[PDB]
């Protein structure tokens, strides 16, 4: 039952304060059991490892189960249960009897919440009777060992909540492994990396900073995927060599090829890992707390925008700049967190402009569709909003962004209902209460600035408010030229039709509109020169938007935003 | 003859819900 020496402590990276302990509360009662002797006292131990799922609690234990040398009792909680009426606590209790007869020993309770959960809720009689016995467990050990050979429980659970209380105060140390930071990554990725064969150039402090939200476990994924990357080359030239050997689409022919050599391997050539491929690996790599809640980066880049150069630079003062070089930031004295109010007149460029920053930035993306975190429960609505900022949080730097915000937050009076103003009280908290969340970027979109709660739009929650209003005669013509552009006439033609005084009031909606409708208008030209070739002699003519199409369309569309001051104002 | 435990099926529950007035 000796512990395998198949995990070295080597494995295990990142965590140092954690490890400082165990020296201390695990090592020290196994091992220094003579110093313990010396003053007469029982240094029987118990070690709670909790917190996110992937954080190494699992190799921590068998790490640190490898480095000391003593019995080793790995326990998992399914395996514990037995089919007789006796058998299931039975089996808990040769564990602790055995561990006393091997003492000093080191128990490893893995997933102790799965048997060890609340017996205040789980009225069974099975389940209430392993919770029992595991506490007559643990304090036997307390008892019947000779002094001088102390033993400790280890125990790893991402649900520290479910223990039972009487349980989980049995353990005297509870760890609390969180999610590595920035230096930690740096280590992590060396100890997954220091058996591999790297190219010399890998930058782990451009690595540790390109993965804001991952965990230990996420990381060793993205080794994994940087090592596919390299023997991907080597596949293409297995593949040469079945599809030269031969005479259904492309990958299907490959999975076809490699199964009729079976029988027959090629030795791959041994190949570096470059950093291009690490950082390709990190995008193929989505972090498991990822996995659900987040929005998928927009396609708008900068590129996309035209004019706004005000805002732009807000935009990127508040928060492409502090997500990119948080250094530089926080020598002035800046937090790293910002609240921006997008708003102004529909169509002028709030959603767009907010797309952008969230593809600029290259940060994490959580996207709001107005009133979507409601819900008709009681309290699923605020569980809701605190839920999204705690995966916010966690995956830090992070954008959240509100569209049309005016109905997730209306400002609250005594008319207001119950149900309505308890999600805006949550949000206060969520955005600026005892909980810091730092490393949350919040972006607001809304048309009624005037419609949100007063509390919201103060400093610390949403800071800034950015006006967004229709673009000049100046502006018409960057934005017609970036619609157009975007979309494929020349530019000479463009400045004539966005400076036309028919385009008075034009927002970017519009210009937008009016391009598709000088498309439209090409496509009866069209449509109508291609009958007359094809009936009097098969028929295909470029469409293109000419100078005459852009007419047609400025004596058709008009503009949507009737009143500007209606929004200009408030 | 062995008594073996066997598991069963669970209670319901009562879930409350927030109604809007249009008044
Ligand atoms: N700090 C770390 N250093 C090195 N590798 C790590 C670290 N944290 C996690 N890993 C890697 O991630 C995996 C950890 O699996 P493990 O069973 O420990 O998950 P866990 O963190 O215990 O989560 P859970 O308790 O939910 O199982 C291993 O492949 C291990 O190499
Ligand atoms: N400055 C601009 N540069 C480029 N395209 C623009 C600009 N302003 C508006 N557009 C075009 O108009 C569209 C309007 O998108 P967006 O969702 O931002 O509207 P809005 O201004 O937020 O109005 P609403 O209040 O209705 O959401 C853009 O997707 C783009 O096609
Ligand atoms: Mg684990
Ligand atoms: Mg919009």
């Amino acid at each position: 039952r000796t512990p395998p020496t198949k995990v070295s402590i080597l494995d295990i990276a990142g965590v140092d304060d954690t490890l400082q302990r165990l020296l201390k509360e695990v090592w020290f009662p196994l091992r220094g059991g003579e110093a313990c002797e010396k003053m007469g006292y029982r240094y029987d131990n118990g070690v709670l490892l909790h917190g996110p799922s992937g954080c190494g609690k699992t190799t921590l234990a068998h790490a640190i189960a490898g480095s000391i040398g003593v019995a080793f009792i790995p326990v998992s909680a399914p395996s514990v249960i037995g089919g007789t009426s006796g058998e299931s606590e039975k089996n808990i209790r040769d564990v602790f009897d055995e561990a006393i007869r091997l003492a000093p020993c080191l128990i490893f309770l893995d997933q102790i919440d799965a048997i060890a959960g609340r017996r205040e809720s789980a009225n069974k009689g099975m389940e209430s009777r392993i919770v029992a016995e595991i506490m007559n467990g643990m304090d036997r050990i307390r008892q019947n060992t000779p002094l001088g050979k102390n033993v400790v429980v280890l125990a790893a659970t991402n649900r520290p909540e479910f223990l039972d209380p009487a349980i989980r105060r049995r353990f005297s140390v509870e760890i609390d492994m969180g999610m590595p930071s920035e230096r930690a990554r740096e280590q992590i990725l060396r100890s997954l990396t220091r058996d591999l064969s790297l190219a010399d150039d890998i930058n782990f402090k451009e690595l540790a900073k390109m993965t804001p939200g991952y965990v230990g476990s996420d990381l060793q994924y993205v080794v994994k995927a940087a090592v596919s990357e390299s023997f991907q080359a080597n596949i293409d030239s297995l593949l040469a060599q079945a599809r030269a050997k031969h005479p259904v689409s492309q990958p299907q022919r490959d999975w076809l090829l490699l199964e009729a050599h079976r029988d027959e391997e090629v030795s791959w050539p041994s190949t570096k890992i470059t950093m291009e491929q690490f950082r390709k690996a990190v995008s193929l790599v989505q972090p498991a707390s990822k996995r659900e809640g987040f929005s998928t980066i927009p396609d708008t880049t900068w590129s996309h925008v035209g004019a706004l150069e005000d805002v732009r630079k807000k935009l990127e003062m508040s928060i492409i700049g502090p997500i990119k070089n948080p250094e530089l930031f926080t020598r002035v004295g800046i937090k790293p967190a910002a609240g921006i109010l997008l708003w102004g007149p529909p169509g002028c460029g709030k959603t767009l402009v907010a797309k952008a920053v969230a593809n600029e930035s290259k940060a994490n993306f959580i996207s709001i569709k107005g009133p979507e975190l409601l819900n008709k429960y009681v309290g699923e609505s605020e569980r809701a909003v605190r839920q999204l900022f705690s995966r916010a949080k966690s995956s830090a730097p992070c954008i959240l962004f509100f569209d049309q915000m005016d109905a997730l937050v209306p400002r609250r009076d005594d008319s207001l209902s119950d149900a309505s103003a308890r999600v805006v009280n949550t949000l206060l908290t969520e955005l600026d209460g005892v909980g810091d969340r730092s490393g949350i970027y919040v972006i607001g979109a809304t048309n009624r600035p005037d419609m949100i709660d007063e509390a919201i739009r103060r400093p610390g929650r949403l800071g800034t408010s950015i006006y967004v209003g229709l673009p000049s005669a100046e502006d018409r013509v960057k934005i017609l030229k970036t619609l157009y552009r975007n979309t494929v006439t020349t530019d000479a033609d463009l400045e004539k039709v966005a400076l036309d005084l028919r385009c008075t009031g034009f927002s970017g909606a519009d210009l937008g509109n009016l391009m598709q409708a000088a498309a439209q208008a090409c496509l009866e030209r069209v449509y109508t020169q291609r009958q007359q070739k094809r009936k009097e002699g098969e028929e295909e003519i470029e469409p293109v938007i000419t100078m005459e199409d852009w007419e047609k369309a400025l004596n058709e569309v008009k503009p949507s935003v009737k009143d500007p001051e209606k929004y200009m104002h408030s | 003859v062995v008594v073996v435990v066997v598991v069963v099926v669970v209670v319901v529950v009562v879930v409350v819900v927030v109604v809007v007035v249009v008044v």
